[PDB]
């Protein structure tokens, strides 16, 4: 059931960034450890990632800076209600 | 005389309200609004591809200016979200709401405004943390977006719990810019003055400058939120929102201006305060 979604303005797009959003009450303690699962499952693979930010107060998730191709595989971690890529925002 | 976008939302307020701000720098000292905002230590800006901090400091003069604000009572906190060249991005957004509700757990005070001058594409977790900000008692405002389209393919706009700010012009039409304007469609709760917005400039301490866009047209509606939540604190978000479509100018809009499926869809609403 866990979902992704980009920016349909495709020139706002910001691919290699990702907001993994977790299912409503999932915990700060949750957040992490799936956080940390996605780190090493990508390194198992080869490949590098960075958690730029957990989020918890509004929303369950964390911020990850890693390949797309690592998408197909965070979207079966724990707790996942939605990845989102991350996307420009402008001045009004 | 009187800048008319004062005049026309008038048929030292707002100071049980904070309204908090995401944007670029603000250059805090100008004196239209030193002592009025209060520069958070946040800042979550993407690389660049008296400029950096002119949009900021001219919202937080139409909330709160000494000369030429609309609620001259109310205190601002600045959170920067938006590098020099007016660019953000979600995660900085969604960083940004966080740290707004954990600054309000930490050490809550009255009712808060949140105003959003920014927009991106249709983003669900932007809908989703400000729907969950919202009903955690938070008010937000935001413009509607100023691509002449449907605000819904947009966000913050596109959030059924913010209340998104469309712009008018002083002949009470649908702003213009450049080859585009003010959205409009289902997702826009009301219009305000959004032309031709005289507030404060960050190019001199003492410099003003006019501006146009939804975001001032937002920034209208933060400082009309204020007053009303600090004449009756007790509002809720659908009371407030109740509040903005009674004391609102009706059916002044020249529905013509917008595309003829949006005409039903959009609300023909000007702000204005209370009398």
């Amino acid at each position: 059931t866990a979902t992704f979604h980009r920016c349909a303005k495709d020139p706002w797009r910001l691919p290699g960034t990702y907001v993994v959003v977790l299912k409503e009450e999932t915990h700060l303690s949750q957040s992490e450890r799936t956080a940390r699962r996605l780190q090493a499952q990508a390194a198992r693979r080869g490949y590098l990632t960075k958690i730029l930010h957990v989020f918890h107060g509004l929303l369950p998730g964390f911020l990850v800076k890693m390949s797309g191709d690592l998408l197909e595989l965070a979207l079966k971690l724990p707790h996942v209600d939605y990845i989102e890529e991350d996307s420009s925002v402008f001045a009004q | 005389s009187i800048p008319w976008n004062l005049e026309r939302i008038t048929p030292d307020g707002g100071s049980l309200v904070e309204v908090y701000l995401l944007d670029t720098s603000i250059q805090s000292d100008h004196r239209e609004i030193e002592g009025r905002v209060m520069v958070t230590d946040f800042e979550n800006v993407p690389e660049e591809d008296s400029k950096c901090d002119s949009h900021g400091t001219h919202l937080a003069g139409v909330v709160s200016g000494r000369d030429a604000g609309v609620a001259k009572g109310a205190s601002m906190r600045s959170l920067r979200v938006l590098n020099c060249q007016g660019k953000g991005t979600v995660s900085g957004t969604l960083i940004g709401l966080e740290f707004i509700r954990k600054s309000q757990l930490v050490q809550p005070v009255g009712p808060l405004v949140v105003l959003l001058p920014l927009a991106g594409g249709y983003s669900r977790v932007l809908n989703a943390a400000c729907q969950r900000l919202a009903r955690a008692g938070v008010v937000l405002v935001t413009a509607a977006g100023n691509f002449r389209d449907d605000a819904c393919l947009y966000s913050p706009a596109s959030a059924p719990e913010v209340i998104t700010v469309g712009a008018t012009n002083a002949q009470d039409q649908p702003v213009t810019l450049g080859t585009l304007g003010t959205n409009f469609g289902r997702c826009v709760d009301l219009f305000a003055p959004g032309e031709d917005i005289i507030g404060a400039s960050s190019d001199c301490s003492t410099c003003f400058v006019s501006q146009s866009g939804t975001s001032q047209a937002a920034a209208h509606v933060a400082g009309i939120a204020a007053m009303m939540l600090s004449a009756e604190p007790e509002l809720t978000l659908a009371e407030l929102r109740q509040r903005l479509i009674h004391f609102s100018a009706k059916d002044v809009i020249n529905e013509a201006w917008f595309p003829e499926d949006q005409r039903v869809l959009t609300p023909n609403l000007v702000a204005a305060l209370p009398p």
